[PDB]
């Protein structure tokens, strides 16, 4: 009883079976600080049976400084009360409560505990228990730019997948008798020493299709080794082998006992020596806090630092820590410790829900076990940072302020930007700047634009939506609700319902990007992406473009004269099968969902877009005779769709619908078989249907069987829908209609002047006139994923199924069908969560105006097996032009609206270059091999001018700019790169 | 004998060979003056693409004969 | 983009491919005539063919949409002026160029690939009776191609 409706995309990255154990799991939080808080805004967000806070400690002004449920009003009131009201509005199905006091033999009542802002003695006392309790553990910390992870699950873990992956298959050329398996010609299996395969459709060794996985002993990327087979036969021709994944055991030790040895993981690699620094920071911290009433050190204060140095001295000692122990870095631990940065609360609210839901669903690889993480580089450099400066000024801010000081709030408070998107990513992002202060200053301005509309399944991940605002636009929602969390943001955001592109450039021009300060990208399709990342480009802006997929994230940071562009790097490519392959030898269910996806398009979608522009375009049959691939093709559909098989009711699209059921699924694999017959050989002699191409075989229509059904209402609905007509679901009127249905006969057809226009006119005159039909239209059929009442997925996944049991494959259910067909891009709430943290902790670094590109951090992430990296951005490639330093990304030619005569005059003259190609837009204004009459015409014009005469367009008057392309070659005529030219209107 | 290697390109090249040359002597003269690897060349006569480890005389080919040249497609 | 179709451009200028010509349409970069000449140890001997070439706006990270137009008989070439390659579905590199897309092409035509067929019953044809398939060929690049 999944909500199908609300877990959609989730259940991509989980499952089923991953929800329906995740669903019987209580989890309680204690600590409601902005971390705490984070974290339960996760867990209700992913679907656990209920959660359970503890946080009695009355609410403080500072508190507010990463927590967004609460306001001014609240204080002195306990952060638990005021804060499960909001909490419970989240999920409908989640309830959460809360507890006043906490008993040892309580914590039974719970699944997992996740532990925050608590003594180190009780999180000792609390695991003592839990441990042997068989309770996943989660302990976190978070101070300033520091922040540790701890997990216990148990000394008996098991985890059903390690990595998150599909198992891999693949098909095999041939096998050998001393277990040598070779795949087929340049096919990589992608095994790895000791994986487990088993084989199946094996011929000439049945023994190997038995099912019983197989050690994989890898020998070269195209072969492995299995061991022996002498038994089971001598050589094996054909099949497939496919990956089977074992459950794993993972044993973790007890707080107390890895106090003494911990077991680190590693975030980076370039610092190696710190994790063993912070292991003794946090308990020197945890130490002091206890020596001083829970009274962490002052910010930047020197006497407090030295007394934790002292303890960390001692600490040391003690534990016999055979490391040098970094002074500097302790000291500022120190100093920062009283930091609360919303950027870290998040990124480890997002870590720590991701191994939430890992222990609860045992799937993926946890952390094994400590997890210390630090974000140094961002401390601004650009301002005086010191005890007078970072002291509270007893406001909201004032957990930032004992971090970067008041002139950087103020710098903060001062920023324009431009958050491009209002998804999941665009509310964290707006939460995040909310709850840092940005633009809350005098000269502050914040502007985001979005077009696209609030969804059901847009609330799964996007916690500033609500179901009461189903249907409404993303931004004002968004606005709306963070104006509410920070007050002092009201008329300081302005949200447009503008889609970002070329289209949009007489809203968001020059004088609205002359005032920003930075680009912030939360799109999801890469031709927006690159056409804002050429925007920025051109305006000089910094840009912050950040990507998910599942469990993997992606951040990259672009900076003006520094850094390469985001465009100049497209690595993710996409997949489209050969068409051999999809028209008539499929042999995956990938195939036959794409072969139905064009079955659909060109039945309910291109002949009603031609009825349509028939009716319309006065010449439409001209045009297409002239203009059209298939100029019959199209005639054949608009007689069709017009006269020849236009219903009159509802039994007739049943009719239609059943033949065009035979035409699809009994005739064509009819006529294949007699061109193909299933003992016909190939050229070399081998047999055809062997290896990819699997031997079809025709249907034959029995409307007892649940798929021919299925595919039947599924077209007929289809088709009443594109005529506007009344369609039913009751199966006696179908069982009724398909009995009296006789079959056309059909056989297979052997085969063996300028008519053919002649032809064409006649079917082109029989068409009605088209004054004599006014005010007729045909409905097409928009493909639409997210609506379950079109029958569009059940029609695909009819025409799949059929297909994959005409030959012989494995059918698939609807999920995987809707999944594949509408290119659902899966995604989840923890990934969004570490994402707009890694860019908000970029933020920082942006604001500072740092100048190394070193101190810049891209970062990838992929939460499935708790892997981090980080990396220093590409710097933007020089190039040497006329003995000159040039960047090839960042640099251009700032000219006036000059004649073309006089451009090419100050390229040669100027540059010493001789222009070849000079192109604007989409048109080639020069080229050195047009004819001279046409370059004599063109030269003595303005730029501006060439433009509208070859563009037939007037330039707009909100245009004051040209962008031109220019190549051009040197006095010896070799081709050299020159950057691109802006011409000024 | 004589025969004649039409390439891609239009391009006609005379080689000196005998009956019982092996195909990958003759991949080896087409090495030699193209450049081209013989992983990359699909010789053809009279619809039979030539495959290593045979000879001339094995596909029947005589005084000027005439091959093709293309590259190793399949799809 | 622009820059990367114009170096191909310049390219097939400065080098002349001597059995084909690529040019725009009008004065558009994404939208190109191609023209192939029918090879002579072929049945469609004396025969030129056009080609549409339609640049993706992701070019060279998406494959151009390469289309026939004029009529041709052949196994691995349909009715609409699809051709079946697979440099132009899923072997699209950023490294490949329409010079090379033409090569292929007109390797394909030197010979055809009856085992991977597009249509199957001029494939079926071809392998059964190479006469009749002769004779359809030379017809259709009679028909069409020349003309
Ligand atoms: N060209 C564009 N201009 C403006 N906003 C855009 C553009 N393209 C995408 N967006 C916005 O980017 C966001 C994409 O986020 P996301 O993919 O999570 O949302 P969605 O597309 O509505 O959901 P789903 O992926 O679940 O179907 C949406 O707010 C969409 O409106
Ligand atoms: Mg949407
Ligand atoms: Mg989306």
């Amino acid at each position: 009883t999944i909500d199908e409706g609300l877990y959609s995309r989730q259940l991509y990255v989980l499952g089923h079976e991953a929800m329906k154990q995740m669903s019987q799991s209580n989890v309680l939080i204690i600590g409601c600080k902005g971390l705490g808080v984070e974290i339960a805004k996760n867990v209700c967000l992913a679907g656990v049976k209920s959660v359970t806070l503890y946080d009695p400690q009355p609410t403080r002004i500072e508190d507010l400084s990463s927590q967004y449920f609460l306001t001014e009003d609240d204080i002195g009131v306990p952060r638990a009360k005021v804060t499960v009201s909001k909490l419970a509005e989240l999920n409908q199905y989640v309830p959460v409560s809360v507890v006043d006091e906490l008993s040892t033999e309580y914590l039974k009542n719970f699944k997992c505990v996740v532990v925050t802002e608590t003594s180190l003695t009780k999180q000792l006392e609390i695991n003592d228990f839990t441990h042997k309790n068989h309770i996943a553990y989660i302990a976190a910390d978070s101070r300033g730019l520091f922040g540790s992870i701890f997990c216990d699950f148990g000394e008996n873990f098991i985890c059903t997948d390690t990595d998150g992956n599909e198992p891999l298959t693949g098909m095999i050329a041939s096998i050998t008798d001393d277990g040598v398996v070779t795949m087929l010609e340049e096919t990589r299996h992608g095994l790895e020493n000791g994986d487990f395969v088993k084989f199946t459709e094996v011929k000439g060794m049945p023994g190997l299709n038995d099912g019983t996985p197989r050690k994989v002993e890898v020998k070269g990327p195209y072969t492995f080794s299995i061991g022996s087979v002498k038994d089971l036969g001598s050589a094996g021709y054909n099949g497939v082998f496919t990956q089977v994944k074992v459950p794993t055991k993972i044993s973790f030790k007890s707080l107390r006992e890895s106090l003494k040895d911990p077991e680190y993981v590693y975030p980076d690699f370039g610092k190696m020596m710190r994790p063993p620094q912070y292991h003794i920071a946090f308990q020197a911290l945890s130490a002091f806090a206890d020596a001083h009433e829970g009274s962490l050190p002052r910010p930047r204060n020197d006497i407090d630092a030295a007394e934790f140095f002292e303890f960390c001295k001692k600490i040391a000692s003690t534990l016999q820590f055979d490391v040098e122990l970094d002074e500097k870095l302790i000291k500022e631990i120190s100093y920062q410790a009283r930091g609360d940065l919303v950027a870290m609360s998040a990124f480890l609210g997002g870590a720590v829900a991701q191994e939430v839901l890992k222990a609860t669903t045992s799937k993926f690889y946890p952390l094994k076990q400590y997890f210390y993480f630090d974000s140094l580089e961002s401390l601004p450099s650009s301002v005086t940072i010191s005890e007078e400066t970072c002291k509270p000024r007893g406001c909201r801010y004032d957990g930032q302020i004992a971090v970067f000081g008041s002139e950087f709030q103020e710098k903060i408070a001062s920023l324009s930007t431009f958050l491009v998107g209002a998804g999941a990513i665009g509310c964290e992002m707006l939460k995040n700047w909310a709850m840092m202060g940005v633009a809350t200053g005098e000269s502050g301005h914040i502007s985001v634009t979005d077009m696209d509309s609030i969804e059901k399944s847009n609330l799964n991940r996007q916690f500033l939506f609500r179901p009461r605002d189903v249907g409404k636009l993303k931004s004002e929602c968004a606005s709306t609700a963070v104006s509410i969390m920070n007050p002092s943001l009201t008329g300081k955001i302005t949200s447009y319902q503008e889609r970002v592109g070329p289209e949009s450039e007489g809203i968001f021009g020059d004088e609205f990007f002359e005032k920003l300060s930075l680009v912030t990208n939360a799109l999801d399709n890469v031709e927006a992406r690159m056409y804002v990342d050429r925007r920025c480009v051109f305006f000089e802006k910094p840009l912050l473009e950040s990507g998910t997929l599942g469990t993997k994230g992606n951040t990259q940071v672009v900076v003006p004269h520094l850094t390469e562009s985001y465009g100049s790097s497209q690595d993710p490519p996409e997949k489209s099968f050969p068409i051999c392959t999809l028209k008539n030898f499929p042999n995956r269910i990938e195939h036959t969902i794409a072969w139905a996806r064009d079955l659909f398009e060109g039945l309910f979608k291109q002949p009603i877009d031609n009825v349509n522009m028939y009716l319309s375009s006065p010449n439409f049959l001209e045009t297409s005779l002239k203009t059209s691939s298939n100029p019959r093709e199209v005639l054949e559909n608009i007689r069709d769709y017009l006269v020849t098989e236009k219903p009159l009711s509802f039994e007739e699209c049943i009719m239609w619908a059943r033949l065009q059921f035979d035409k699809f699924f009994n005739n064509n694999i009819q006529q294949l078989l007699f061109n193909f017959p299933k003992d016909s050989v190939t050229s070399t002699g081998q047999p055809f249907w062997s290896g990819p191409k699997r031997a079809p075989t025709p249907l034959s229509f029995d409307i007892h069987n649940r798929e021919h059904f299925d595919f039947i209402v599924a077209a007929a609905s289809l088709y009443a829908f594109n005529y506007g007509l009344k369609s039913e679901t009751d199966p006696a009127i179908y069982e009724r209609v398909l009995a009296g249905y006789n079959p056309p006969p059909f056989a297979p057809k052997s085969g063996i002047a300028n008519k053919d226009k002649q032809e064409l006119k006649s079917i082109a005159d029989s068409l009605p006139p088209p004054s004599s039909l006014v005010g007729f239209r045909l409905t097409p059929a928009e493909f639409e994923k997210d609506d379950d009442s079109n029958h569009h997925i059940d029609f695909i996944t009819a025409a799949s199924n059929l297909r994959a049991m005409n030959y012989d494959i494995t059918p698939a259910d609807r999920f995987k069908t809707k999944f594949v067909a509408g290119k659902i891009v899966p995604a989840m709430c923890t990934s969004t969560a570490v994402v707009s943290g890694l860019v908000c902790l970029e933020l920082v670094k942006l604001v500072d105006g740092k100048k190394k590109i070193e101190e810049y951090k891209n970062g990838f992430f992929n939460l499935a097996i708790g892997l981090f990296t980080f990396s220093d951005p590409i710097a933007s490639p020089k190039m040497k032009v006329n003995g000159k330093e040039i960047d090839k990304i960042w640099d251009r030619y700032n000219l006036p609206d000059c004649t073309l005569q006089e451009l090419i005059d100050y390229f040669q003259k100027e540059e010493g270059l001789e222009v070849t190609m000079l192109s604007s837009g989409v048109s080639l204004l020069y080229a050195n091999f047009q004819p001279p009459k046409k370059l004599a015409e063109r030269l003595p014009l303005k730029i501006s001018e060439l433009v509208e005469q070859i563009t037939k367009k007037k330039l707009e008057p909100f245009r004051k700019h040209l962008v031109l392309e220019i190549c051009c070659d040197d006095a010896n005529g070799e081709d050299v790169e020159v950057p691109f030219i802006c011409i000024k209107l | 004998m004589q025969i004649f290697v039409k390439t891609l390109t239009g391009k006609t090249i005379t080689l000196e060979v005998e009956s019982s040359d092996t195909i990958d002597n003759v991949k080896s003269k087409i090495q030699d003056k193209e450049g081209i690897p013989p992983d990359q060349q699909r010789l053809i006569f009279a619809g039979k693409q030539l495959e290593d480890g045979r000879t001339l005389s094995d596909y029947n080919i005589q005084k000027e004969s005439t091959l093709h040249l293309v590259l190793r497609l399949r799809g | 983009a622009l820059k990367r179709i114009n170096r191909e451009l310049a390219d097939l200028g400065k080098d002349p491919p001597s059995s084909s010509s690529a040019g725009p349409v009008g004065d558009d970069l994404f939208h190109w005539q191609a023209t192939i000449m029918g090879p002579a140890d072929s049945p469609y001997a004396g025969g030129v063919f056009f080609l549409s070439i339609h640049f993706p706006t992701d070019y060279p990270f998406k494959p151009p949409k390469v289309n026939f137009t004029t009529r041709i008989y052949h196994p691995n070439i349909n009715s609409n002026g699809s051709i079946c390659l697979d440099i132009l579905r899923d072997q699209w590199s950023p490294a490949l160029t329409i010079s090379k897309v033409l090569l292929s092409i007109s390797s394909l035509l030197t010979d055809p690939n009856p085992d991977d067929p597009l249509v199957p019953e001029i494939a079926h044809v071809y392998k059964t009776d190479r006469s009749r398939y002769e004779l359809s060929a030379r017809e259709w690049t009679r028909k069409y191609a020349i003309g």
